[PDB]
Formats: structure tokens, C-alpha cells, sequence
């Protein structure tokens, strides 16, 4: 009947509004098969960087504070960064620098006019071009 | 299209609807979580997230941490500003969601669904409205983070009961909703001040009790000790939902002798120190219960929502408020909600439902080949109305016919698989193996009805298969077949097989 | 003139081809996911290959008991204990 074919027009509107919607988004997701597909791996790149971090800031201190500026220790150190260095370590937060806050993690506040860093309590560290840990500076 | 944000006072998740599914977007520097101190800068360029945080510890008066907590009330500043708005706080780290949802493929994320805690009022929806307008994105869903929770979980029916516990880490939350005909939810009440970041202070506060003790130093201006205490704090904390014999030892805190704080913290001595806290649940959950007619056996489900319930005492507690009944389980309580989200935007704007993801899962799907071994065509959750493809070849030479084996069961082994059919083609010319191709298909449709048709590429003989056995298994067995495939996983035979196929060529 | 029988076959083939097409994306939604967790072997890479270096120098200075001091014994158990997760012993 006259509703039934009305019904039966609906219908077959939506399922064509919906196909054409779902093929698109397959060809979008299908586009990620080179974009974010090295992306998401890496992001365990950035994790195995991630946590050595802490122990690299630990020798950093140490180093900082004379008990380690030599040392069988302080070789482990050296040969720990030299080799992480062919990874992209590029420390930032270097002492005299500008404040960046996508780069530094402020924390100190011993001065309150062009931000600059006091003292890099803990050395930012990096992986290629992925921030991973924003530099402990204290803004002076 | 559709996006799921779980605007927070602490966190704030994001995740958008890949057809039929939601995806947590990570932000821009890999996370999740985008710490939701939306701090502007020094001069103008307004940051959100970690960016504005490090940016907040150094300049405690240049920005508004948490937004959440305060809804229509103007808990506003100005920066190089002059008064303002209060909800385009949050309107700003909307925004970042919406940029950064391009961090995954897509086009133009222009709806999405915002969640608010349960406690509720007009005037908070209308601000959290105002604030997804401002922020330039549609919103038409602004529902309860525990309804939210529920159908991110999965409850769109009898009569559900079901519980939500949403420990927040700022923020606390419980209340019971009967999921009946429509999303019901009848009193909320809980905590405001309490939260996780309160568990996080008190081991500090330990932590610097202890050092007091064990040496004169007051550790409360070693702003650099203080950063250190509260990260090994924090990650002493979240590790606590495991190994119940912890301990943290920072190298260096403070030298004139450099002195080496080193304590075994244990559950124990949490417990110790965040009993008042924990007891500070009893009265809300009293009170909604009282609030309305519900006996301790009326709950149905829970759920556990918000960062940081793994904690043993919550789920002890929530599993003391109602009895032995255990929780929902399978998205992460930290963003639950926006996956919930995700799922009413979806729902909303027709992206589920319809004859579309009614078809789940046909088990096993594949065919038998020589050796004892079958070639894997449709994987075991690919939706049921699918499409492949196969070129095979004879297996000997001059063979004039072969014989394919439709088998289902994941394991390896087709001994053990259950017996479906057998086709076998005819009319192939006797040739040497290598050059004959045999096309094999699985035309599968939304019924569940398969079928698996070879044809010859090389001349175009044909036999075709109607086993039609996929569909009618009993559920109660499916599960079983997931326990003997996953019992199995060291199953590396197949490759002594594939190896022996260096005789041809 | 009503084309009636047309109109459901046209309902029974779109309703096909949704579903194909959707079987598809998820087909292709796992698939793709599984290469994202796939190229985590990738992501593994020589990172082992320059820790476990460390951990033999380490190793080895241990070796002669100079690991037995007070805040000279904190850096080379964190190292041992977060590289024993993320890497393999020696």
C-alpha cells in the first residue's frame, strides 16, 4: 500500500545514508594504516625511555653533588647516555635558557621580565622529537 | 563523528566514536589524561594540560586549577584579562579535546556528549552546556557519569538495578539507578572534599613525618623534596593495587653527609592513615539508601567509576555495603565515563543499533588444509556478514580433483575441530602443482548463514557448499571453546608444517 | 507500474551491503590494531641492546662489593629494578 512503500522509501534512505557514511570512515581508517600505525608502537619507545628517566635524573644528582662526578659509576652513566644518544636524547632546560613551559617543569619560584631557569634541579630529557618529561627548573 | 568527553575537576578524558566502537584519544604528548589545570602563560598563549601545570607550580596565582568543582559560581580570575567567564575554563580544555581528537584520524569531531557528576543541578548542566557552545561543539547529551558509566559497561534493557561508586580521586560519588524503560536515577549525595589526591597527601604527610623523625630536617621549603616526595608518593600509591609489601627510597632529598630517606610503606599503614577518609563513604551510601525504598539485596550491578578505585579498600567497601557481589569489569574506572559518552552519542544521533553490530561474533570460521592444518579465513570476531578471499592450488600433481573442509574451532589442530563439510571440485586438468589457482570464498550474511564456494581461476570449474552449520551453537559452549583456545597459546606446531612445505618449488 | 517487489529487493540488498561494509571496517579495525600492537616488537628495537650494557657494567662493578655503600647503592638497584620490567638479565 501507499504506507507501506512510504516505509519501505524511509528505509531504504537511512540504509544509504548510513552506507556511504560507514565507507567513508572505513577509507579515513584505512588512511592510519601509515599514519599513527608507527605512532602507537613508538609510544613504547617513549615508554622505555620514560622509565630510565628517573634513574638517569639519580645519576644526574649524583653527579651534581660530587659523590659520582667520577667513578665506575660515573662511566655506567656516560655509557648509558652516549648509547641512548643514537635514540634522540636531547636534554633541554639548559642552565642561562629561556622558561618554555611545553619544555620545563617549573616547580621553584625563587624570583618573581623574560622567565629564565635557576638552577636544573632535575635535566629534561627527550626521545627523537617526542617531549617526554618537561625540565625541573626553578624560574628565577 | 560522535566524541565521548569526560570533563573532570582532576582528569579529563576524551574518546570518539570509530563507527561502531569508541576510542580513548590519547592528547598530544601521549597521554590520556590531560591534567585539567588549564593555566594560561606568561604573555597570552593559553596552554592546557601538563604544559599549564608546570607552568603553575612556579606561579601558584596564574591559574585555575581545579573547574569542576564550582559550577554557575564564578570561581573566574583574569590574566592580562578583566574578569574572565568562569565556565570557558573548561570551555578551553573542550577545546583541546576537540584538536586533539584529530590525533586520531579524523575530519571535523563536531558532537559529542559531556559528562557531569551525578550530583546535579540546572544550573551546573546549563554551564556545562554554555561551556561546550563556547567551545565550538554540539552537544545534545550531557548525562550523569553514573548513568554514563552503566551503558559504557553495558545496560540498555529487566528491571536493572545498578550501583554506582565513583571514587573520583577530587571528587566523591555514589548513588543506586534502576535501569528500567528509560534512564532512571533517584537521589545522589556523597563526598566533595575527598578524593584520591587526599590518599596522596597523607602518605606525603607520613612520608615527612617519618624523616622528621629519623632526622631534623623539616622538608616543608626543599621545594625540589617536596616535588620528589609527592611523585614517589603518587606512583607509590597507584602501585599500592599490587604487591602488598611496597617500599620507596629517594637518593637524594637534602645533604649538609648526603641523607638517604628510605621507607617501607605499607597497605597497612594506609589503611592506618586513610581510615578516616575511608569511613567518610559510610554516610552517603546510608543515605541514599535511606533516601528511597532499597534493601541491601535491591542492588542489581556496580560499577566502579573514577581514577584510582583500585585501591583494596573501596572495592572492600563497596562490596561490604551490598554484599559478596563483585563489580562490572572491562573499561578502565578512569574513563569509563567518556567511553559511556562515546556510546549515548553514538545512540543519540543513529550510529548503533538498526541491523548494524547486531552481528557479533561467529566463532571459527576456516578451512582445512593439507597437513593437519587450517588456513585461518574470517578472524574469530569479525563481524558475521563478511568477505574473503583465497587463491589455492592443487596439492599434488596432475590432481583432478580436490577436496576443502570447512572446519570452526581456533585450534590449530582440525582433528580436534568440529566436522562441518567437505567439498570437493572436479573438471581440473591434470597440471603440475604451482600453477593452478583455486579462488575460495566465505559469504557470510546477517543471519548468520555462510557459504563457501570454490572456483577454479585457472579454467573455471566450480562446486559450491551450504554447510549453514555456524549459527545455532549454544552460547553456554562458546565460552568454553575461548578457555580451550586460550589454554593452548603455545602452539607453535603449524611452523614444522609450514617448514615441510619446502618440497614444492 | 508499483515496482513493489523492486523496493524489497532494493531493502534486502542495502541491508546486505550495510552489513558487508560494516564487517568490513571492523575486519579492518582489528586488523589494523593488530599491526599497532604487531610493531611493538619493532618498538622493542636495541633499547635491550644498550641497557644491557649498563647492567653489565654495573654488574661488573658490583662484582668487586663496591655496591655496599649508602646513597652510592640507590642508583644501580632503581636501574636493575625498572630495566628488570622493560629488558632482560644479563
Amino acid at each position: 500500500a501507499a504506507a507501506d512503500a512510504a516505509h519501505t522509501e524511509d528505509k531504504v534512505a537511512e540504509l544509504t545514508a548510513d552506507l556511504q557514511r560507514v565507507q567513508a570512515d572505513f577509507a579515513n581508517y584505512r588512511k592510519r594504516a601509515l599514519r599513527d600505525q608507527q605512532a602507537a608502537a613508538d609510544r613504547a619507545k617513549a615508554s622505555v625511555v620514560s622509565q630510565l628517566l628517573g634513574v638517569l635524573d639519580d645519576l644526574e644528582r649524583a653527579r651534581k653533588h660530587g659523590d659520582l662526578e667520577s667513578g665506575p659509576l660515573k662511566s655506567v652513566a656516560d655509557k648509558l647516555d652516549s648509547a641512548l644518544t643514537g635514540l634522540g636524547l636531547v636534554a633541554f632546560g639548559a642552565e642561562g635558557e629561556d622558561f618554555d613551559p611545553v619544555l620545563h617543569e617549573a616547580v621553584q619560584h625563587e624570583g618573581d621580565s623574560k622567565p629564565v631557569i635557576g638552577t636544573v634541579m632535575r635535566q629534561g630529557y627527550q626521545l627523537g622529537e617526542q617531549v617526554l618529561r618537561h625540565a625541573l627548573v626553578g624560574v628565577v | 563523528r560522535a566524541v565521548g568527553i569526560d570533563l573532570g575537576t582532576t582528569n579529563s578524558v576524551v574518546s570518539v566514536l570509530e563507527g561502531g566502537d569508541p576510542v580513548v584519544v590519547a592528547n598530544s604528548e601521549g597521554s590520556r589524561t590531560t591534567p585539567s589545570i588549564v593555566a594560561f602563560a606568561r604573555n597570552g598563549e593559553v596552554l592546557v594540560g601538563q604544559p599549564a601545570k608546570n607552568q603553575a607550580v612556579t606561579n601558584v596565582d596564574r591559574t585555575v586549577r581545579s573547574v569542576k568543582r564550582h559550577m554557575g559560581s564564578d570561581w573566574s580570575i583574569e590574566i592580562d584579562g578583566k574578569k574572565y567567564t568562569a565556565p570557558e575554563i573548561s570551555a578551553r580544555i573542550l577545546m583541546k579535546l576537540k584538536r586533539d581528537a584529530e590525533a586520531y584520524l579524523g575530519e571535523d569531531i563536531t558532537d559529542a556528549v559531556i559528562t557531569t557528576p551525578a550530583y546535579f543541578n540546572d544550573a551546573q548542566r546549563q554551564a556545562t552546556k554554555d561551556a561546550g557552545q563556547i567551545a565550538g561543539l554540539n552537544v545534545l547529551r550531557i548525562v550523569n557519569e553514573p548513568t554514563a558509566a552503566a551503558l559504557a559497561y553495558g545496560l540498555d534493557k529487566k528491571e536493572q538495578r545498578i550501583l554506582v561508586f565513583d571514587l573520583g580521586g577530587g571528587t566523591f560519588d555514589v548513588s543506586l539507578l534502576e535501569i528500567g524503560g528509560v534512564v532512571e536515577v533517584r537521589a545522589t549525595s556523597g563526598d566533595n572534599h575527598l578524593g584520591g589526591d587526599d590518599w596522596d597527601q597523607r602518605v606525603v604527610d607520613w612520608l615527612v613525618d617519618k624523616f622528621k623523625g629519623t632526622s631534623g630536617i623539616d622538608l616543608t621549603k626543599d621545594k625540589m623534596a617536596m616535588q620528589r616526595l609527592r611523585e614517589a608518593a603518587e606512583k607509590a600509591k597507584i602501585e599500592l593495587s599490587s604487591s602488598q609489601s611496597t617500599s620507596i627510597n629517594l637518593p637524594y632529598i637534602t645533604v649538609d653527609n648526603p641523607l638517604f630517606l628510605d621507607e617501607q610503606l605499607t597497605r597497612a599503614e594506609f589503611q592506618r592513615i586513610t581510615q578516616d577518609l575511608l569511613d567518610r563513604t559510610r554516610k552517603p551510601f546510608q543515605s541514599v539508601i535511606a533516601d528511597t525504598g532499597i534493601s541491601v539485596s535491591e542492588i542489581d550491578h556496580v560499577v566502579l567509576v573514577g581514577g584510582s578505585t583500585r585501591m583494596p579498600a573501596v572495592t572492600d567497601l563497596v562490596k561490604e555495603l551490598t554484599g559478596g557481589k563483585e563489580p562490572n569489569k572491562g573499561v578502565n574506572p578512569d574513563e569509563v565515563v567518556a567511553v559511556g559518552a562515546a556510546l549515548q552519542a553514538g545512540v543519540l544521533k543513529g550510529e548503533v543499533k538498526d541491523v548494524l553490530l547486531l552481528d557479533v561474533t561467529p566463532l571459527s570460521l576456516g578451512i582445512e588444509t593439507k597437513g593437519g592444518v587450517m588456513t585461518r579465513l574470517i578472524e574469530r570476531n569479525t563481524t558475521i556478514p563478511t568477505k574473503r578471499s583465497e587463491t589455492f592450488t592443487t596439492a599434488d600433481d596432475n590432481q583432478p580433483s580436490v577436496q576443502i573442509q570447512v572446519y570452526q574451532g581456533e585450534r590449530e589442530i582440525a582433528a580436534h575441530n568440529k566436522l562441518l563439510g567437505s567439498f570437493e571440485l572436479t573438471g581440473i586438468p591434470p597440471a603440475p602443482r604451482g600453477i593452478p589457482q583455486i579462488e575460495v570464498t566465505f559469504d557470510i550474511d546477517a543471519n548468520g548463514i555462510v557459504h563457501v564456494t570454490a572456483k577454479d581461476k585457472g579454467t573455471g570449474k566450480e562446486n559450491t557448499i551450504r554447510i549453514q552449520e555456524g549459527s545455532g551453537l549454544s552460547k553456554e559452549d562458546i565460552d568454553r571453546m575461548i578457555k580451550d583456545a586460550e589454554a593452548h597459546a603455545e602452539e607453535d606446531r603449524k611452523r614444522r608444517e609450514e617448514a615441510d612445505v619446502r618440497n614444492q618449488a
